[PDB]
């Protein structure tokens, strides 16, 4: 499944370009509060559920991979662009407003 | 933003013409001074929080027995010495203009420049005290022993010089020599007026000038060794160890703050505010000399010796003096400088009133002499810190 | 027993050996269990900008 960045974040070590460790965060039907987080490492996922305002005992899962489960897709005008600039270019913000 | 600024730089007067065709290159550059001292010295492997040195010290010993006479009990014994890691740095400052400009590669060419002054930095606080920083044990100037090499450097080094040496049971191992000494191992002859170091037709360099050995020991130059009455070294370089925390680092910024005046008398400026860039370097060495005593001190005329003299306070007890090894009577703890003025004359080596001279009070001495003067602070009772050491001068 | 720096005897507590013989450290089994606000657990948390 893919997810957009106003849902899941994702470190980059620049050494390598591969993803250190990644977390997706469900925003409530509300959108200000936090009502489960799941957390990507290399060897293992896990997740925490947030009913009741705090965090319950977090379930697990390994997958034996030695890379954690997350690809980022990115737009990527040049070689130098390390995390991919928006599309939306900031002539054509100029131009639009 | 200020301009023509005393400190930061706003397109000043420096860059006039920055931008013209006829610039070219300064034909007259002069290349950068290296240290000496992290080239002729061990680098130890070093860390922020410094190394211990451990040395044993035990004399364990044997005796000769008869059949059945019953065997003597020793112990061992050793101690320890520690070094921390001094810190050297500095920052410089520029308009973003300046920065965009970059006229003449300044940038490029202030980071070279401040490199050499941080290795120089380091290399006159070892060679000499020089704004030496507190963590660092000795400089080479302490060394209480000199000559003149200047009327021939054959009998200078290899014979007065290292007598000097040897008696106190230290090795040589190097000689490190300033570019003005050249003239004297030039005009070093035989009485015949042939030059000593040199092959006969006078074609080529004086062998210690082309790096090579003098008596089997080698020779090092350098153009910025001379400062005061020294021009060179000689002794067992051995003794020394040096080390380094890190690379030499360059940090850079236009966001943060800078005081443009003391701690205590603040004058704060924006970078940011001011659209000013600014450079943060720092190093960070270690320096230990094991050993002070173990270098003779290089002059071309012979030169007086000054010493610092202090007794801690001690209220009893007689010390007494050592001048190229001979001894002088006891003296009492709070003797009169004329007191120890003729207590130093009396040594029977030769020395007289018009050379020797002594100043300060009872329990705080200089005195000036011609040679290795040396104390022993034994005979006193009422202190510990008493102690002698080499002084130099504006 | 005899004298921290005796002269016949090697002795652990001799001053010569004080840079070696350290104690080692280890984790602090007393350490205290962190605190947790109660108020946080018995109010309806409300979503808020």
């Amino acid at each position: 499944r893919v997810e957009p960045p106003t849902a899941l974040y994702a470190e980059v070590d620049p050494r390598t370009r591969k993803v250190l460790y990644a977390i997706r965060a469900i925003y409530g039907a509300d959108g200000n509060e936090i009502v489960s987080a799941t957390l990507y490492l290399p060897d293992t996922t896990m997740t925490w559920l947030r009913a009741e305002g705090e965090w319950e005992a977090p379930t697990s899962t390994p997958h034996g991979l030695e890379m954690v489960p997350v690809i980022p897709i990115s737009n990527r005008t040049r070689l130098s662009d390390l995390y991919g600039t928006s599309e939306i270019s900031p002539e054509l913000r100029s131009v639009t407003d | 933003s200020a301009d023509h600024s005393q400190i930061a730089q706003t397109k000043d007067t420096m860059f006039t013409g920055y931008l013209d065709p006829v610039q070219a290159k300064d034909y007259f550059a002069e290349a950068e001074k290296t240290s000496i001292v992290q080239r002729v010295a061990q680098k130890i492997p070093m860390g922020a929080t410094g190394i211990v040195i451990p040395h044993w010290t035990g004399d364990v010993s044997a005796q000769w027995i008869g059949e059945g006479d019953m065997k003597p009990i020793t112990k061992g014994n050793m101690t320890k010495r520690d070094v921390h890691p001094a810190k050297i740095a500095t920052i410089f400052v520029a308009s973003a203009e300046t920065v965009r400009a970059n006229p003449a590669n300044y940038l490029g060419t202030m980071r070279t420049k401040v490199a050499t002054a941080i290795a120089m930095a380091f290399d006159n606080a070892a060679l000499h005290g020089t704004n030496a920083p507190s963590a660092f044990q000795g400089y080479l100037d302490q060394s209480n022993k000199t000559q003149s090499i200047s009327p021939n450097a054959y009998q200078g080094l290899g014979v007065s010089g290292l007598t000097k040496l040897v008696t106190d049971g230290k090795k040589w191992t190097h000689t490190l020599l300033d570019d003005t000494v050249e003239p004297v191992l030039n005009g070093s002859v035989d009485a015949n007026g042939r030059p000593l170091f040199v092959e006969s037709t006078y074609e080529s360099l004086t062998t210690p000038f082309r790096e090579g050995r003098i008596l089997g020991r080698p020779t090092i130059l350098s153009d910025h060794v001379a400062e005061g009455d020294v021009v060179g070294y000689a002794g067992d370089f051995s003794q020394i160890i040096w080390g380094q925390v890190g690379g030499l680092s360059f940090d850079v910024t236009d966001q943060a703050t800078l005081n443009l005046g003391s701690q205590e008398s603040p004058n704060f400026v924006s970078l940011w505010q001011h659209n000013l860039v600014a450079v943060r370097v720092e190093a960070e060495y270690g320096l230990l000399i094991n050993d002070v005593n173990a270098f003779v001190k290089l002059t071309f005329d012979p030169v007086l010796t000054t010493y610092a003299l202090d007794l801690d306070g001690a209220s009893a007890g007689n010390f007494t003096l050592s001048l190229d090894g001979k001894t002088s009577a006891n003296i009492a703890y709070n003797a009169s400088t004329a007191t120890v003025k003729s207590a130093i004359v009396a040594i029977d080596d030769g020395v007289s009133a018009d050379d020797v001279t002594v100043t300060g009070s009872a329990g705080d001495y200089t005195i000036t002499v011609p040679g290795t003067l040396t104390a022993d602070f034994s005979g006193l009772t009422d202190g510990e810190g008493a102690s002698i050491s080499v002084v130099s001068v504006g | 027993g005899f004298s921290a720096d005796h002269s016949q005897i090697a002795q652990t507590k001799d001053t010569m050996f004080t840079g070696y013989l350290d104690p080692v450290q280890a984790k602090d089994y007393f350490a205290e269990a962190e605190k947790t606000s109660i108020v946080q657990r018995v109010a309806q948390k409300i979503p808020m900008g």
